[PDB]
Formats: C-alpha cells, structure tokens, sequence
C-alpha cells in the first residue's frame, strides 16, 4: 500500500483495540490510509483510479 | 447488540439495558465480566494516533505500558472524549512455566501450583495501636514485586528441613502475552497507539482541537525518541468541507450581484440579496439549535440549495418595485404607493415559498439509515423554508 | 435594614448602601444632567 | 465630583463577600493526623466543658 | 473572639463557622487557595518529589504565598515485613502469617449475628495484651502447618515507618495538589510565569504531568464572559434608550450620564468602610436602573 | 454543586490498601462514565469515599443514574462482604434536624 | 486442558496504578501438536503418572 506514490502514512490494524466498539478477530485486517493533497503527486489519477 | 426503535432518548435506552445486565453478573464465570458500550457511535472514532520510537532504545511492551498507564489517562480526561481505545502493542506478562518431570519428583500438583499463586500475592493490616499517645496503623506487605519473590514460593516443606520453592518445579520470566490485536504503522513495522472516541454529538473538531494542545504539551514528558505520529484528523475533513461551503456562498452573492448588476443596470441589490440569504440562514441555524440535529454533511447541504431556490421572491419583489417606480419616473405616501403596488405582488409570490416547503415531506417518510441520512438535508430545508417565506416578507 | 438584623442581612445591607448614596447623587444629577447637558448639546 | 469617588473604588474601603450569620456555630480545628480514640472522646469532652 | 480565646490547646487552631455553610464546604471538593497545581503520576514517590522542588520555585516567583505541599504524610505506622524466605522454611503461606496480622492482632469481624430485626458484629482477635506494643507484634505467636510454635518475628520484621494519613487522587491515578496563596490582587499572571519559567531551566520525570487550577480557572473565564456582556448589554441599552424620543443626544447623555449618579453610593461606602460584594455591585446594577428612569422621564418633559 | 457520594467501608485497614483495594477499582472504572467531569477520591484508613462532579445544571437523578452505569462492573472486584454505597440523595444542605 | 495447554491467567500482578497477568502454562515444547496433546503428562491424586 505504502508503495503507491500517492499515499501518505499508512495504519494496520488486525483485530480489535482494546474498546468496546472494535469487534473484530484476528483475521479481520483494517488498516487506515493517509492521502496528500492532490496538489502531489501525479497527472490525472482520480479517487477511483487510486483505489 | 440491544437495538432498539429509531429516536430514543439514548442514556434512557442505555439505562433500561442495564436494569437486567444487573441479574447476569453472578450467573457468568469468574472474573470474566460484562461491559456496557462506550457512548459513542460509529461515527465517534474521530482521533488516531501512533506511537513510534525514532530508534530502539525503547520497547514494545514499554510503549503499549506507556498508552495504557499515562497517554490514555491523559487524554480521558479532555471534554467529550469518550473513551481513549488502545491498539496493538504488547502486555508484559509474567509466565511460570511448571516442568512435568520436576512435579513428579516433589510430587505437587498444578491445583496445588495454582493454590499458592493466589496465595502469595496479597496486602493486609489489622488497626492500630496504642503507643505512646498516637496511634499506629498495622499494616504486611506480601506483595509479589520480584522474579526472586516469584521464585520463593513455598509449595511442599516440613519440619526441620527443605522447602520446595515454585523456582524448583518451574520457571518464571516475563513474555509476550497471547496477542488479540496487532497494530503497525508503514513499511516499517509493529507499534502500539491508540483511538479518540467522540461521546455521541459534539463537535468532533473541537475535541480533537483539545487533544492536539494536550498532545503538543505532553510530547515534552515523553521518553527519549518516542513520536506521537497522526494516523488520523478528522478534522482536516471538517475543515476541508467546511472551507468549501463557505466559499460557494459568497461566490453565489457575487454571481447574483453582476447578474443583477446586467439586468437592473447596478442597483443596492447587493446588499439586498446577502441580507435575505443570511436571515433565511440564520433562521436554518435557529431552529436546529433548537432541535438538536446536528450539522453533517447534508445539513450544510440543504442550506446551499436553498440558497439558489430562494432568489425568486428577492428577484420577482425587486421586478415589481423596479416597474413600479418608473411609472413615477414617466410622469412618506408616494414612496408608499410604490410599496403598494410592492405589495400586489407579495400574495402569490409569499404563498409560493410555503407551498414550496410542504412538498417536501415525502422525503421524511422514506425510513432506512439512508432515509434517516437524509433527513438532515430536508430537515434544514423544511425548516428554512418556511423561515424564507417570512424572510421573504421581512 | 441597615439598623438591624437577626437574619442574615450581611448581603441586603451590601446591594442596599450603593442605592441610597445613588440616591442622594441621583435626583441631583437628573435634575442638573437634563437643562445645561442638554443646551450643551445643541 | 467623580474624581472624589475615584480615590475610593481603588481603595475598595475594606473586605470582600460576606459569610452570612445563622442561630448557631460550627467548630474545626486542624488537628494532627494520629490520635487515640479514648484521647478523642476525652478531648470532645474538655471542649464541650469550655 | 472570647470562645476562640476561651478554647486553645496544642495542635488545634481553632475555625468558627455556621451550620449550613460549614456542611457545604465538606462536600463541595477543590481548592479554596485561590491558585494550586497538581502533578499526576505513575507513583506516589515521584509525585511527591516534584511538589519539593515547586516550592522554592513558589516562594521564588513575585508573589506572596505559603506553598502547602504535604500535611498529608501524618500517619504513624508499623510495618511487617513478611519474609517470604523464612515463612517458606515453616511451610506457611503469607496470607496465613496474614491471618495472625488481619484478625489475632486486627479483630476482623468473622460474622454478624441476627437477633429479629438486628444484627450485631462477631469479632475474633488475640488478647488485648498480645496486640499492646511493637514488642508485642515481635513476639505474637503464630503455630505452623506442623505444630510448630514460633513468633510472628520468627517470619517477619516489624519496623516503625512514618505514611500518609491519607491518599488523594485525581482521575484514578494519583496527583498531589500544591496549594499556592495571593490575595485580592487578580493573579492571571503567575501562573504563566510558572509555566514557562518551569519549561525554561527546570525538568520534570517521564510518567507525569503537571495542571494549574484555582479560583482563577473559572474566575477568568467569568470576567471574560462578563466583558463580552458589556458590549451586548450596551448595545441592547442603546437600542432601548433610541425609540422613545429617537435622538441620539439625550441616549448618549444617560450612558454617559450614569457614573456620576454612582457616587453617592460608594461615597456611602467610605463611612461604612464598605468592602463591596457583588451585592454592592448589585445595588449599583439596580442605582443606574432607577437613576436612567429618572433622567428619562425628565428629558421627555 | 451536583456530584455523586460513592462510599465504601473497610473495617480496618490502610490508606495504602484501602485505596489500592478498594478505591483503586472505583475510582478508575468511573472514568468511562458518560458525562464524568472530573474523578476525585478521598482513599483513607479504613473508608473509601469517592466524588463524581458533573458540569453544573444537570438533572442530579439522571446524573445519579449514569454513575451507576459502571458501579455494577466493580462490585465483583472489591472485597468480601465491602461493598460499594452510593451516597444519600440530598446536598450538603439537606443536615436538617439534630438530636441527641 | 486450560491452564496447562491453554495459559490461564491465574491473577495479576500491582504495580503501582498498574496490574499485569500472571499466567501458568506447561512449557511450550509440549503443547505443539495433538501427537503433543495425546502425550500431554497427567499426574493423579494417587502420584500416577499417565
Ligand atoms: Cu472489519
């Protein structure tokens, strides 16, 4: 994921996280991705294209 | 999970669950304990942090150690922050290990194992006394706060001469405990952190404004090479959009102004069409406030179309003064005759912008989660429109 | 009030003072604020 | 005339918020941490004599 | 005067206050100094530490005050050192040497009876002369697994330390509040002072945090909310003296009309010596009322 | 002000293990309580007496029930037989009528 | 089964304003495989070793 030049920082999460809410096994894998301003890094590229 | 029907006052619904999570308690096993959820929703998860060190004198478990028993703590204590998550890291844990063949040779059983586990670990005093004049508070420590007090553990021993200790039949170190949730930041690699959680309705972006001057301030106390890293911001997305409505609407007062400016050669409709947006505006603002809804997305997307359907009473009024005043240019009172006449085209035009507003209901009928997503859109609508049909008249 | 009190006027003296001192000044005040302020004025 | 009550609201007289007055009095005395409990009731009593 | 005179012993300073007062400043928690902080931590040692080292920075800085740290530590104790080791040697398990601790020398109660109706506690101890004295505790008997008769200091050591008399603690962990104490100058400034004065040339342990409270906190944002209401309050004013006779010569005349019918009432305080409360302020709310009807009703005429 | 009084009995005890024992557990499960101000505690020898101050003007009953929300969670692991008392139901005004 | 095999905590430990698990497992090389649990070693009430 990290390796996309248009992805800032990057998160993974595979389980819950000591709260209530999370309820999520050990296989379920969530991470959370950080995106740059669309000012970088690239021509064209849309959301969609990205994904 | 306890559902229950759409629009019930929450803290009730949150307090008629427990009235029975009371009967269960002692029902279930030893130790193992029900909790009731947070107090926020889905939504709540506003603020996500990491926390890595910029070299490896500080350690995994040291830094899960380190959110749990000071950041959280810290945190917990801002506003409308909910509860403050832990995530991944790991839990210093202290693991005897017994050896099946040192058992058989002293011949202790695991029951009996256990059995002085919970009995090697505890803290008492029994009053005070009197001497002197004061009085002394009697107190014992047998506090389990050494791998050599781990260690001396007595297990089998008699008289006169040995005494098996737990360090004879097993060994303690401390480990890794059994891991149930892994977290980790980049390429890099594994690191505990934790989530912000947003006690139901309250402007996120304050909160995490709280938590980023905490965070700022507390970076200071932090151990050495040691990085609260942002994972997340919801507030970048609030600004983000917040920036974006604040610009479509001026510029629509500009577009509105030089095309008025083109058809009524310049005319104080400047000041004219910004007033009746703001009122009619502020209106939507008055009666949400007053209803508690909130101020999504779709909310602030309901006043932004309002605005472009509420320029025909500003522009079929100005139409009909503007008429009506050259007719005294072709030949107090004769300024009220142009009000007059301002006001032959008030009746229909005020009780179109009413008429508007009703239609919309079908809208609330629909009753899904996106039904009830949308429900903001036309709430501020509805109720800003029938404040615009008023604003229209004022 | 002011000259006795066997329940609590420790705080009606206090917000009763100002009023009475006010109160000399005041009728004075409206009645010499009112002719030269106002020829003053204009 | 507002210069003469100048002088004064700098000075403010003396005192700020009151306490109020009822019929009765309460009486607490920092005291030092340990004490005997016989002390205590012997103590109680002296001050109900005084 | 003459029961404070009447009643004085060592250690008590004497407070004379009323019933329903004294039972609210019981209750209601915080600090009545009118600037304190607290230094929250992992540890009680640490804490601590931190609240010597802010005294002299206290006493240092521009401002009177005595800086409380702790008249908390009071409590006299008596530690038993249960040597595992040597409790090991008899087969005994802490709790059972704790036995002897809790109820032969304590007296926890092993049971309440039922008469109809009540109840009234059974309790299980050694003799009063057993538990007497320090010695006492050295030589409480204690019989082992094995019939074994030893002595308490067979298994344990008894020291005499000095504790807390008491434990406070904000948000679950535990913090210790230093009271500091200006009086009748509104002290916003200090506590800036010390926030950075700390920051530049003095350090602080990892595991702790430092936060300011006081009078202040709650009294700054009360003057700041009431210096927003003077503008309001003027302008509403403004807009309610402007529509009985529309100039605007006679509205600003009242505003600025109003201070001088004020005098009289704080010159009443000059005999008096009249502190002022928020009650004289009171008054002088309702002065300006009655004095700005007055010049009303008389520019009308 | 509103608050709510949590107290707890020790028959004798410790300011070290009547807090570590009892109020340790009271005190650090009411910081998830929903609408919790601040979490002050006085821990002392023998007795464990706990505040929840909440921001002013807020219906006491309601906030009373909110506290309780999570004394449930803790009653298991305090001691024997010490139990956890939610305070009276008046303020510190409410000491009426005293007789001996 | 449980404590052996599985790792039941059988308490944690007070440091202070901190508690940590305190767990009693048999040691990793015999919980490897069910062959491993076949073999697992039961003492009885009666010092039998099955
Ligand atoms: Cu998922």
């Amino acid at each position: 994921i990290m390796s996309v030049p248009e992805v800032a920082r990057v998160f993974g999460k595979t389980g819950k996280a000591e709260t209530a809410t999370d309820s999520a096994p050990l296989e379920m894998v969530e991470t959370t991705i950080q995106l740059k301003p669309q000012e970088q890094w690239r021509p064209g590229m849309t959301m969609d294209k990205i994904i | 999970y306890v559902i229950f029907e759409d629009g019930t006052d929450p803290y009730w619904a949150r307090s008629r669950v427990l009235e029975y999570l009371n009967q269960v308690q002692g029902k279930l096993p030893a130790g193992v304990s029900a909790e009731l959820g947070p107090d926020a929703t889905g939504v709540g998860w506003i603020y996500e942090y990491a926390l890595v060190d910029r070299s490896g004198k500080h350690d995994l478990a040291d830094l899960r150690s380190l959110q749990d028993w000071f950041l959280k703590y810290e945190l917990k204590t801002i506003p409308d922050v909910a509860e403050v998550a832990s995530v991944g890291g790991v839990v210093k844990e202290y693991q005897v290990v017994i050896d099946p063949q040192r058992l058989a040779q002293y011949g202790i059983s695991l029951a009996e194992v256990k059995s002085a586990l919970d009995a090697s670990n505890q803290e008492a005093g029994g009053s005070s006394i009197e001497l002197a004049e004061a009085e002394y508070m009697v107190r014992a420590s047998g506090y389990l706060q050494t791998l050599d007090d781990f260690n001396h553990i007595v297990l089998k021993a008699s008289e006169n001469g040995v005494p098996v200790y737990l360090r004879d039949v097993a060994k303690v170190q401390i480990g890794p405990e059994m891991r149930r949730g892994i977290a980790e930041l980049n390429g890099e690699g594994e690191v505990a952190g934790g989530v912000v959680i947003l006690r139901s309705g309250k402007n996120a972006r304050e909160v995490i404004a709280a938590v980023k001057d905490k965070l700022e301030t507390l970076k200071s106390s932090l151990p050495e090479g040691v990085e609260i890293v942002t994972t997340y911001d919801r507030s970048q997305l609030i600004d983000r959009a917040i920036d974006n409505l604040s610009g479509k609407l001026l510029e629509e007062f500009i577009v509105v102004a030089v095309v008025c400016a083109l058809f009524l050669w310049h005319v104080r409709s400047a000041l004219v069409a910004i007033i009746s947006l703001p009122l009619g505006l502020c209106i939507a603002f008055i009666v949400m406030h007053f209803q508690g809804l909130n101020a999504n997305i779709m909310s602030l997307g309901g006043i932004a179309i309002a605005v472009g359907a509420m320029v025909d009473a500003a522009i079929v009024m100005i139409e009909n003064a503007h008429k009506r005043l050259e007719e005294w240019q072709h030949q107090k009172t004769r300024w009220q005759v142009i009000t007059d006449a301002s006001v032959e085209v008030g009746p229909a035009l005020f009780i179109s912008l009413l008429i508007i507003t009703l239609s919309f209901i079908p809208i609330f009928t629909l009753e899904g989660q996106e039904g009830r997503l949308f429900g903001p859109l036309a709430f501020t609508k509805t109720y800003a429109m029938a404040g615009a049909a008023l604003l229209a008249i004022v | 009030i002011l000259w006795g009190t066997g329940a609590g006027s420790e705080v009606m003296s206090r917000i009763a003072a100002p009023m009475i001192g006010g109160m000399i000044t005041a009728p004075l005040l409206s009645l010499f604020i009112i002719p030269a302020a106002y020829k003053l004025m204009w | 005339s507002v210069l003469t009550v100048l002088w004064p609201l700098n000075k403010v007289g003396g005192e700020f918020l009151p306490q109020i007055n009822e019929g009765d009095l309460l009486y607490m005395p920092s005291t030092l941490p340990g004490i005997s409990a016989a002390e205590a009731a012997s103590m109680l009593q002296k001050t109900d004599k005084l | 005067e003459e029961l404070d005179n009447t009643v004085r012993l060592p250690g008590l300073a004497n407070l004379w206050v009323p019933p329903i007062r004294n039972r609210i400043d019981m209750l209601s928690t915080g600090i009545k100094s009118p600037i304190g902080i607290k230094v929250s931590g992992t540890v009680l040692a640490d804490i601590d530490a931190m609240a010597e080292q802010i005294e002299e920075v206290a006493r240092t800085v521009p401002g009177v005050a005595s800086a409380l740290a702790e008249r908390l530590e009071g409590g006299r104790y008596i530690n038993v050192e249960i040597n595992r080791e040597k409790a090991a040697r008899y087969g005994m398990t802490v709790a059972d040497v704790q036995l002897f601790v809790t109820s032969a020398v304590g007296g926890a109660m092993v049971g309440e009876t039922v008469e109809g109706i009540a109840r009234y506690p059974i309790n299980l101890r050694y003799p009063q002369s057993w538990r007497d004295s320090p010695q006492a505790l050295r030589q409480l008997p204690i019989l082992t697994p094995m019939k074994q008769q030893i002595t308490l200091a067979d298994v344990a050591d008894i020291k005499v330390s000095t504790g807390p008399s008491m434990l406070k603690t904000e948000n679950a962990r535990p913090t210790s509040w230093i009271y500091i104490d200006a009086r009748d100058r509104d002290m916003v400034s200090v506590v800036h002072d010390l926030q950075k004065a700390i920051a530049e040339k003095v350090q602080l342990k990892p595991g702790t945090s430092v936060a300011f409270s006081g009078q202040f906190e709650l009294l700054e944002r009360a003057n700041h909310k009431l210096k927003l209401m003077v503008p309001m309050t003027l302008m509403i004013i403004f807009v309610l003296l402007y529509l009985a006779f529309r100039r605007v010569g006679e509205a600003l005349l009242i505003i600025s009309s109003v201070p001088f019918a004020l005098v009289g009432g704080i010159w009443l305080l000059w005999w008096m010596g009249f502190h002022l409360s928020v009650a004289t302020g009171t008054g002088f709310i309702a002065l300006a009322g009655v004095a700005a009807e007055f010049g009303v009703v008389m520019l009308m005429y | 002000d509103v608050q709510v009084i949590i107290k707890t009995s020790y028959p004798g005890q410790a300011p070290q293990i009547v807090e570590n024992q009892v109020t340790y557990p009271l005190t650090t499960t009411m910081l998830s309580v929903p609408g919790a101000k601040t979490v002050r505690g006085f821990s002392q020898f023998g007795d464990s007496y706990v505040y929840v101050i909440f921001e002013d003007g807020t219906d006491p009953y309601w906030a009373r029930s909110r506290v309780l929300e999570y004394l449930n969670q803790v009653q298991g692991k305090l001691p024997a037989g010490v139990s956890a008392e939610l305070g009276p139901d008046a303020t510190g005004v409410g000491w009426i009528y005293e007789y001996a």
